[PDB]
DNA sequence: AGCATTGCTACGTCT
């Protein structure tokens, strides 16, 4: 406590969780829908692009949903969350699956 | 539809 | 023994030409492999 | 008295027209028009029987006037271990002719004489892993002399059945597996149980999406689970003077599976 | 003299209604109501049979003028190694018929043609896992050819015979465990035991706190322990010429084990 | 209230 | 047509 540099900042907890893991040079579908290991996906704004390189960010104890990422500028910007194809009366994790 | 399986029955009959 | 265990997940019938079949081609190397073909090529010089 | 005659309509079995009992349906018209013999697989309540039922009741018989029927499909369950003459009985009987006792050969005879006549073109062999070993040299039979596609019908324990005999795999190859169910058309299926199904006077909106989480915990797909619960969540909660099915009696029955 | 009496007594059995039997009785009438197969499980001595024996009791054949009964409950215990013509005999000779000599398939036409007319609604199956691996097919195709609720009853010895044939699994899914009683149901029932069935000549005042570690000890909450140790101190307690159950001889009786 | 086996087997029997 | 991405299998290599 008396060390430190200075008082940091106590960062939000969801930010982290926003700091998850993240899969790169996977590509969008021409639609609504996405990918990832064999799971089929849904994601709404999705549509409103063409078939092309994405990034995703997704919790591995929960991969129910997915953080979609777009490099918009060559910076990282969202696209949209996302879900599993119906998947909502329950949640799934990615070891299992 | 409903299609009671009784009428099933009563239609093959 | 364990072309027998194996074989039963292609659903072939078990019997002496099958397993033959099963043993005529197992030159298509690992640790067991090694062990044995060095363990047996010890001993085969008596006579 | 209402309850009575309600409870007596829940008690007893229905049939929806799911997009598996379609999809075999197109799939037997299929195979019943090229001959094509052929299996149906998959798990306990997945409902085959139902959609096997179902089809032969599309396709019944028709009579023309002092005629045998003609009988396009003809659908059968084997007694466990049914023997030929067994196998026999049970075709010739189900074409409305009556067995005279005599030897396995005039058994079979009897029963090549009316498969022709009354221009059988369908035999489905439901839970086939019933029959003997010995019996599926005369189904093999019976699919090779005369042009008749036979299904046989069955779990898992068919594969292991027809698999120890190198002849009866070949032969019936070409199959069709019945699937488990979730999502979409699994929250689909139960609207359409509580619409066509329950017809309780009152909406449970089994529809909710936790009432869709219990019942995919309790189902797990099996659509002979999702009809056992709802059936006897309905006869419950219509008895505790109830007009709906509600968690508290939907929950009770679901924790005892 | 009075007391070779109480002995006959004493070394009788009998029937005491607790809230284990009126669980079950309530629970089976659901599943008669809805014709739902299901299965009693619970480990050994935990009061099945006799529960089961008491939902025959209160539910007997009734008599028609010049018809078979009406018998909506029929209760068997297999014999081991229960086959097919086995399961057949002992269902037809509950309902007052007798088996003539014949095939299997005589039997089991026989069966059904009594199943039906005798108005039979459930089938309790005590002793569920004596049935051979075959005879549960017919077993199944009673419950699904005809409105029987079918109930299987065993220990957990049941449930691994159950779960090596996924069609018996998933058609006696749905279950009511008997569990082992402890504290305030336990001492009621050992309240129940003394001033309902021994009803011996001086009381032992089996609330009593401490020597409720005996009978524990002893008992470890099977009722089919309960019942044994207070009639084995009973007739010693008798023969000695004690009016009452001393702690003398509770202990010496608890101590057998 | 209780049951001997025995009455039952008159009784329902 | 063209590949192009997607989901496994090493063969290390490190704690
Ligand atoms: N299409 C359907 N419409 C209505 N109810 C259905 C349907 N399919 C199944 N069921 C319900 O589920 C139960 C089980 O279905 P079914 O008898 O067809 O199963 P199965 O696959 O033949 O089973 P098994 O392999 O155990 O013999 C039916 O008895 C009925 O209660
Ligand atoms: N409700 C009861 N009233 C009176 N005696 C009982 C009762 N339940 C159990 N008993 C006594 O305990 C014994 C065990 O009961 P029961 O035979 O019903 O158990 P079970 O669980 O069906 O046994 P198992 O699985 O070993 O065949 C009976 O023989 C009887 O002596
Ligand atoms: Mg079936
Ligand atoms: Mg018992």
């Amino acid at each position: 406590e008396a060390g430190l540099p200075t008082v940091p900042v106590p960062i939000p907890e969801r930010d982290l969780d926003i700091c998850l893991m993240k899969q790169s040079r996977r590509t969008v579908q021409r639609g609504g829908c996405l990918q990832f290991q064999n799971l089929m996906y849904r994601g709404e704004y999705l549509a409103g692009y063409a078939g092309e390189t994405v990034n995703l960010r997704f919790d591995p104890r929960d991969i129910t949903t997915i953080l979609v990422y777009r490099q918009e500028n060559n910076q990282e910007v969202f696209l949209t969350r996302a879900h599993a194809q119906g998947l909502e009366t329950e949640q799934l994790a990615l070891d299992e699956a | 539809e409903v299609w009671d399986y009784e009428q099933l029955r009563e239609e093959y009959g | 023994e364990a072309a027998s265990r194996r074989l039963r997940t292609a659903g072939k019938t078990i019997s002496n030409q099958s397993l033959l079949q099963e043993v005529v081609d197992r030159d298509a190397k690992e640790r067991q492999k090694l062990e044995q073909t060095v363990l047996r090529s010890a001993a085969v010089d008596e006579s | 008295e209402w309850l009575q005659a309600e409870i007596a309509r829940l008690k007893g079995k229905s049939i929806v027209p799911l997009q598996q009992v379609k999809t075999l349906h197109d799939w037997l018209d299929g195979k019943r028009k090229a001959r094509k013999s052929c299996r149906v697989v998959g798990e306990s309540r997945t409902g085959k029987t139902v959609a096997c039922d179902a089809y032969r009741y599309r396709h019944k018989p028709q009579q023309e006037a002092g005629r045998p029927p003609t009988v396009p499909v003809v659908y059968i369950r084997p007694h466990q271990k049914c023997g030929p003459k067994d196998l026999f009985k049970k075709i010739t009987e189900y074409l409305k002719y009556r067995v005279t006792k005599g030897t396995v050969s005039d058994f079979r005879d009897r029963t090549i004489e009316v498969l022709k006549g009354c221009g059988v073109e369908m035999l489905i062999i439901d839970e086939a892993d019933r029959l003997k070993p010995e019996t599926f040299a005369d189904v093999r039979d019976i699919a090779e002399d005369l042009g008749i596609a036979v299904v046989l019908v069955g779990t898992d324990r068919l594969d292991a059945v027809i698999k120890r005999d190198e002849q009866v795999l070949e032969r019936f190859r070409a199959h069709l597996r019945f699937g488990k169910l979730s999502g979409e058309d699994f929250k689909n299926t139960v609207e359409m149980w509580e619409q066509m199904v329950l017809k309780l006077p009152v909406s449970s909106n089994l529809k909710s999406k936790e009432m869709l989480r219990i019942l995919t915990s309790a189902t797990e797909g099996y659509i002979g689970r999702l009809d056992e619960i709802l059936r006897e969540a309905a006869i419950r909660s219509l008895s505790r003077g109830l007009k709906k099915i509600d968690k508290a009696v939907l929950q009770e029955v679901a924790k005892e599976y």
